[PDB]
């Protein structure tokens, strides 16, 4: 069925699974026209497809040309997402195909179920977790590859860098969701925290800085403080 | 006019004949139903006074044989049987009519209700949904499941309606996923009409039979089938104009006949609101929308 806090360790078991988030597929800027009406301009987007056990991220870049001449784009975006996830599954060897795909938004269930009818044994599930994957475009190297794309493209990343050499996938997922929640709540301050110390750098082959174990504890504390600080600013607490 | 005699009525029972019904007391001198209109299928149905569990009954057409009802004290139900001795049968009926031991099928001359509910229903198609080839009539009851229900358990006692499933490979062409899911015209026109049913008359016959089994027996799988066959049409952007006009008439008479007090269990809110107010055909069912809004405005 649906995925929640009761069955949370299921994410880190040995059954291959993917999260799919479609919140950055169809992206627009809204502006005034010369006549004073309002129009949208699409910008490149991405599908965020993540294995939470291994950290492997299949980032399908959605180039603005896919919307040309199409109507009802917010509806089309869900079906394009499901089309691309289905194509990804079919591209993987059988032993790498997921046994479950967890969508972060319930509106993706029917499009994905329909595109995956050929795979009756892959479960398509919603979740009651509120996951901050929309903030993926706050990760500088991911935003850069999306914005520079001139055509459709798939780029593979490990969203955990090398963390699994030192921590479990449960802890790595918790660190990722804390970082992304902080970037979603106050992007400027979160990036300040992550980069304030110029002696800690991001390796060329990594997304996040090369913090020691003790430095990650400090960073994580500062991110929790940031989230709490913004919560107090929001609700006047 | 044809006649279905009863050997006797040993147990108290409410007897239905098409949309009519009457009560028979235990051991009352009741010997059947006369003046049954030729030209239509009919259903004779039962609900025992001491155990309303299991409504059951029989679909038949008097042009196909001479049929009678006899209670079976072992199996505990009124059974339909065929009499092959025509002279015996005529003699039995004449005696019971002379003694005025039969109810008359009470059709008002002005009243086309039964024709309107059975216009496309044919005994030959009934006998393919309800499989018991040794009889010319077909038994249905409240509890019988459909083939589709069994997939999701005795196959000999099932209702073999045509399986309709909107999230199935039959309904969705590889490469046209969004198109076929949001506009079911392919599935309606190519898969179902051209492929399975052959013509719209056979499709409407099955739809009408599903409705009638839902209404007369409280058969849940029949109700599911009726709504699925409506939704498939309403969710198609391309439907022949003659089919939409006929559907409106079919549904109008079904909604008109439904007991007001059964509307809560026989009508699916989601399907009807979708069909009348959101679907491609939301403006094509004028007669049905008007009777629905005036008779069951709560459901909407
Ligand atoms: C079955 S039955 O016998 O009650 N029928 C019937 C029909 C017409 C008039 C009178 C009767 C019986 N009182």
């Amino acid at each position: 069925g649906a995925m929640n806090s009761s069955n949370y360790a299921e994410l880190f078991n040995n059954d291959i699974k993917l999260f799919v988030d479609d919140t950055n597929v169809y992206r627009v800027t809204v502006h005034k026209t010369f006549e004073g009406n309002v129009a949208t301009k699409a910008i490149n987007g991405c599908i965020f497809t993540l294995n939470p056990k291994t950290g492997h991220l299949f980032l399908k870049i959605i180039h603005t040309s896919v919307w040309a001449g199409q109507k009802r784009l917010s509806q089309l975006a869900k079906w394009k997402t499901a089309e691309e996830v289905s194509a990804l599954v079919r591209s993987l060897p059988k032993e790498e195909q997921p046994k479950q795909i967890i969508v972060t938004r319930k509106a993706m269930l029917d499009p994905l179920e329909v595109h995956m009818l050929d795979f009756p044994n892959i479960a398509i599930r919603p979740t009651e977790l509120r996951l901050p994957f929309s903030a993926a475009m706050s990760i500088d190297k991911l935003s850069d590859v999306v914005m520079k794309a001139t055509e459709p493209q798939m780029v593979l990343f490990n969203i955990y860098d090398d963390w699994l050499d030192r921590i479990s996938s449960y802890t790595a997922f918790s660190r990722l969701t804390l970082l992304l929640r902080a970037l979603k709540t106050n992007e400027e301050s979160a990036k300040m925290i992550l980069l304030s110390d110029p002696t800690i750098t991001i390796k060329s082959y990594h997304l996040w800085p090369s913090f020691t174990d003790e430095q990650w504890i400090t960073i994580e504390s500062q991110m929790r403080d940031l989230i709490l600080t913004e919560y107090g600013r929001k609700y006047n607490v | 006019m044809n006649t279905v005699p009863f050997t006797s009525a040993p147990i108290e029972v409410t007897i239905g004949i098409d949309q009519y019904s009457f009560n028979v007391k235990e051991n009352q001198p009741f010997h059947g139903i006369k003046d049954i209109p030729i030209g239509h299928v009919h259903v004779i149905h039962f609900q025992h006074a001491d155990n309303s569990s299991m409504r059951y009954g029989y679909w038949f057409d008097c042009r196909m044989g001479n049929f009678y009802i006899q209670y079976d004290p072992k199996d505990g139900l009124y059974k339909m049987m065929e009499e092959r001795d025509g002279a015996k049968f005529e003699n039995i009926v004449h005696n019971f009519k002379e003694r005025q031991m039969m109810v008359s099928y009470p059709k008002i001359d002005e009243d086309d209700t039964w024709y309107n509910l059975t216009e496309f229903v044919q005994m030959d198609k009934i006998r393919k949904i309800v499989r018991k080839d040794e009889n010319q009539f077909s038994y249905v009851d409240s509890s019988m499941t459909t083939v589709q229900e069994n997939e999701l358990s005795d196959p000999a006692h099932s209702l073999n309606y045509t399986v309709i499933n909107f999230k199935s490979r039959e309904a969705i062409r590889p490469g046209h996923e969004m198109e076929d899911f949001l506009d079911k015209s392919y599935y309606l026109n190519t898969v179902m009409l051209q492929g399975i049913f052959k013509n719209s008359s056979n499709y409407f016959g099955e739809l009408q039979f599903a409705f009638l089994n839902a209404m007369f027996f409280g058969n849940y799988g029949s109700s599911l089938q009726w709504h699925a066959m409506i939704e498939l049409i309403c969710s198609s952007a391309t439907v022949p104009k003659h089919m939409l006009d006929k559907l409106d008439e079919i549904l109008y008479y079904q909604i008109k006949t439904l007991p007001e007090q059964y509307s809560d269990i026989l009508l699916n809110e989601r399907v009807w609101n979708i069909c009348l107010y959101s679907s491609f055909q939301k403006n094509s069912l004028h007669n049905t929308e008007k009777i629905m809004e005036n008779k069951y405005p709560e459901l909407l």
